[PDB]
RNA sequence: GCUUGACUGCGAGCGUGACGGCGCGAGCAGGUGCGAAAGCAGGUCAUAGUGAUCCGGUGGUUCUGAAUGGAAGGGCCAUC
RNA sequence: CUUUAAUGUUUGAUGUUCUAACGUUGACCCGUAAUCCGGGUUGCGGACAGUGUCUGGUGGGUAGUUUGACUGGGGCGGUCU
RNA sequence: AAUUCCUUGUCGGGUAAGUUCCGACCUGCACGAAUGGCGUAAUGAUGGCCAGGCUGUCUCCACCCGAGACUCAGUGAAAUUGAACUCGCUGUGAAGAUGCAGUGUACCCGCGGCAAGACGGAAAGACCCCGUGAACCUUUACUAUAGCUUGACACUGAACAU
RNA sequence: GUUUAUUAAAAACACAGCACUGUGCAAACACGAAAGUGGACGUAUACGGUGUGACGCCUGCCCGGUGCCGGAAGGUUAAUU
RNA sequence: GUAACGGGGCUAAACCAUGCACCGAAGCUGCGGCAGCGACGCUUAUGCGUUGUUGGGUAGGGGAGCGUUCUGUAAGCCUG
RNA sequence: AGGACCGAACCGACUAAUGUUGAAAAAUUAGCGGAUGACUUGUGGCUGGGGGUGAAAGGCCAAUCAAACCGGGAGAUAGCU
RNA sequence: UUUUGUAUAAUGGGUCAGCGACUUAUAUUCUGUAGCAAGGUUAACCGAAUAGGGGAGCCGAAGGGAAACCGAGUCUUAACU
RNA sequence: CCAUAGGUUAAUGAGGCGAACCGGGGGAACUGAAACAUCUAAGUACCCCGAGGAAAAGAAAUCAACCGAGAUUCCCCCAG
């Protein structure tokens, strides 16, 4: 239970740390984000075909 | 300004020294220019990189009318 | 850039071809030589063609 | 709601017997003539993905 | 002077990168060239001369072919 | 085969003359106690105009947006492999 | 010059002295003919400048009459406010100290006054910058689109002539 | 005369006048998916738009650029066939 | 506002060179207490003269708890 | 005769002082401009939000205007505090 | 609270009381724990119904290759020590 | 000129309201894409029309694959 205290050991930032996109509501990159390069399912080729 | 431009650093020189034990194949040192020559049981690149031909020990050594520095593997 | 790339294809009519320049300026004669082709498994003479 | 699988990287990763996961190596479409026949030899087998994009593919792979 | 090794399939073991990747490589197989041979040749004294993926184009391929036989299309190889 | 002279055919290009589609914000009659509308009569125009689909051009008239970063603040200058 | 950067251009007039004004000069950085040029009586809560009259505007303020301010009685707010036992100086210090160091001074507490400080009060700074923010507006920015316009086909037919 | 009701009343806007241009009346234009309405129960001595802004003396040169107007032989060119 | 020994003050209460003392911290050592961890002696889910050692802490990670309301326990138990 | 003159009502709002938790969320006092006209005013009506209206200031459209107010999408989104 | 750094003359709070912020659903992976075990487990639904039935399916015990295919091997290649 | 339009009576029926659900006619943007046009949001919000206790759909010019199944609707799988 965080945000509870500061014995509990997890207060006053949730163990979110401090103002990045993981401390906001909501906040936080889609997955296979890579900071703006395209990610390596991207900059790879597709190959092959499903029979 | 017209300047303020270099490249990424190719990180050459000396990977095992003396007395170390290589695999065949491992490249004692990378390099610009013969500034050591392949020795016993030790190849050339083709860009001056020398590997080594057997298993064993590094050993420098100087040796010929040039008092050059001459890379040779004692396979044991 | 003003050399332009050109394909060797193989005599043997296997198909396969090899890929290379030339300069066009001079040297209007057509490139031969002798390769290898994989498909036959033997060196034969390659013939210039155009890329397409 | 059923987690949705990234398309795009379904496309392009099998996984292996041990859990691991195939690509094609890139670099190898359409600039490759005056790449050395060496350098397109070696693309031309299948790769392993490196330990640290291990995470990120199991992510966008979680059915697979 | 003679030539096309600016070879095809591979590659022990290393180097350098967060990664994508880049670089070096004896040796092996098949076919070559120059040498009488030992041998050397997987481009250029080396380090710049470059652009990922998607989409589309070209050639090859008994890989696939939505009832079946084809085909379209897709895949693979070569390549723009 | 060329050169093609004529021959029918099949599509078009204009021009002229019609009326019957269509137009009439011309006249008259009726619905009708009505400057609407509709119907009738007549005149004028007429295969146009006008409208639909498709299509070329034009179109800040009206929209949705873009208009980079580094930088001894920023802009300007310079730089980006 | 509502236009002149250099610039208070130069000369003349006005003043004891005039970076403004007026008249000229032309060297128009960078005036100019209906995005009008030059003049123009009258008009102007129009802009600038000068003179007479006039005056506490001023030299330089004085007095007086009222309404507040002050005292008493009644009613009785407000913005603000971490907590305060709430001094000066020099130095230090999230780099301009009532609160730290050193030192000096200061009996406890009101009332009428003045505003130097409490980086005083007011309002998540309007300037500056940032966000792959917002909005309006412009155009030979991009992509569209209403509208306008072109042709084909349909509504839409006949005959004749080339 | 008008204007920023609530920091700007002005040299700004308007103004009579002037010129260009569009518009033949089912007018141009504007408001309207359309019908229709305004323009106007007006008809070029009229109306709309634009710029200038009484009056006096006057309004010079440039059509290359960008628009607009006129031309239509040729080049290019959509739907369609 | 002295304001360039913190001040007083100092002709050594300054500086230089030798000494021997002492003061000086939550460092160290004593005498207790708590907790984590390591290999042992017996015994070992427990624990034992254990012993050695460790125990500043934000972001953050790990572990163990307190208390609040409600359900079962509870037609029980506490209670004019 | 006059968008003529001086000047009350009426209407405007140029200057200064006060007032700035006001008597007043724009006023009062002393002066000021127009005051037969493009004047002013009463009572009704019409034009509606990318729209109106505007002698044109991005002015005004219920103390709100470079796009009114109310509800809904909606717990928009907010790499910021 | 935010910071390299705040007694800071940086932000926040006049005070008290009450309220006020890491939740929920589904899916997936990992750890712990319990059960069964080369097997494990059902979902909807049926059902006097938290039982039982229902193994439809799902995961695992076999992979390699783009694929056809082959298979404790397989792919690459004409072939691989 | 018959007619027709039109007109006057008489019978029936309809008008409006109401929560959600349903069918149909229209139909956004914020937002996501770390911008933004295709795309997403979403045929959602909203507006309009109509009906019922349910509505809609519905009795193969359907699927299968050389074996067969046998209208529509709904649930769990197939399957992210
Ligand atoms: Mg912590
Ligand atoms: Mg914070
Ligand atoms: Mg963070
Ligand atoms: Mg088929
Ligand atoms: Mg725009
Ligand atoms: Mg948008
Ligand atoms: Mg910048
Ligand atoms: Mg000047
Ligand atoms: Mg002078
Ligand atoms: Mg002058
Ligand atoms: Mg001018
Ligand atoms: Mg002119
Ligand atoms: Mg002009
Ligand atoms: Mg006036
Ligand atoms: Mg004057
Ligand atoms: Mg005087
Ligand atoms: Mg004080
Ligand atoms: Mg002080
Ligand atoms: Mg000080
Ligand atoms: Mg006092
Ligand atoms: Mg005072
Ligand atoms: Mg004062
Ligand atoms: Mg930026
Ligand atoms: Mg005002
Ligand atoms: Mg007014
Ligand atoms: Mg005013
Ligand atoms: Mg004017
Ligand atoms: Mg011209
Ligand atoms: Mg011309
Ligand atoms: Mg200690
Ligand atoms: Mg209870
Ligand atoms: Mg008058
Ligand atoms: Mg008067
Ligand atoms: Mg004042
Ligand atoms: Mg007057
Ligand atoms: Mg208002
Ligand atoms: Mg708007
Ligand atoms: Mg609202
Ligand atoms: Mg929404
Ligand atoms: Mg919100
Ligand atoms: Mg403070
Ligand atoms: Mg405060
Ligand atoms: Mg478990
Ligand atoms: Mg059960
Ligand atoms: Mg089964
Ligand atoms: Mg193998
Ligand atoms: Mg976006
Ligand atoms: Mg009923």
């Amino acid at each position: 239970r965080l945000g509870r205290g500061i014995g509990s050991g997890l207060g006053k930032t949730g163990g979110r740390g401090h103002k990045g996109q993981k401390s906001r509501s909501g906040g936080g990159v889609r997955r296979g984000f890579e900071g703006g390069q395209m990610p390596l399912y991207r900059r790879l080729p597709k190959f092959g075909f499903t029979s | 300004t017209r300047n303020g431009r270099d490249s990424e650093a190719k990180r050459l020189g000396v990977k095992r020294f003396g007395g170390e034990s290589v695999l065949a194949g491992s490249i004692i040192v990378r390099q610009r220019g013969t500034k050591f020559h392949a020795g016993a049981n030790v190849g050339c690149g083709r860009d001056h990189t020398l590997f080594a031909k057997a298993d064993g020990k590094v050993k420098f050594e100087v040796k010929g009318p040039k008092n050059r520095k001459f890379i040779s593997i004692e396979a044991e | 850039g003003i050399r332009e790339k050109i394909k060797l294809v193989s005599s043997a009519g296997t198909g396969h071809f090899y890929t290379t320049t030339k300069n066009k300026r001079t040297k209007p004669e057509k490139l031969e030589l002798k390769k290898f082709d994989p498909v036959v498994r033997q060196h034969v003479i390659y013939k210039e063609a155009k890329i397409k | 709601p059923k987690i949705k699988t990234v398309r795009g990287a379904a496309k392009r990763f099998k996984k292996t017997g041990k859990g691991g996961f195939k690509h094609k190596h890139a670099n190898l479409r359409h600039i490759l003539t005056k790449k050395a026949t060496k350098r397109k030899r070696h693309l031309r087998p299948k790769a392993m993905v490196s330990k640290g994009d291990l995470g990120l593919v199991i992510a966008c792979l979680p059915y697979a």
